[PDB]
């Protein structure tokens, strides 16, 4: 195992990660970030 | 006369140190785009093209 700087939050009774990877990945590239999907109404 | 020289040249030498910050403020104000344009340009546009 290795020590890694990463935030951990508590939701309900479960300890989960909370990652928002937009600077480590998808920064200064030519690809669009997912989770910005569209809807049709 | 020598004392008037000393006082006058004292203020003159202080004037350059006082005006360097003025020139920096002017050249930074001529170089700064507005925030109301720059923030959604760098946020709502991910990469470019």
């Amino acid at each position: 195992n290795a020590r890694v700087p990463a935030d951990l939050v508590i939701v309900g009774d479960k300890l989960v990660f909370l990652e928002a990877l937009e600077r480590r990945v998808y920064q200064a590239t030519r690809v669009a970030y997912p989770l910005i999907g569209n809807i049709d109404i | 006369a020598i004392q008037q020289m000393a006082r006058n040249l004292r203020t003159v030498l202080d004037s350059f140190e006082r005006g360097t910050a003025d020139q920096l403020l002017g050249v930074l104000l001529e170089k700064a785009p507005p925030l109301s344009l720059l923030s959604p340009i760098n946020k709502f546009q991910p990469e470019g093209h």
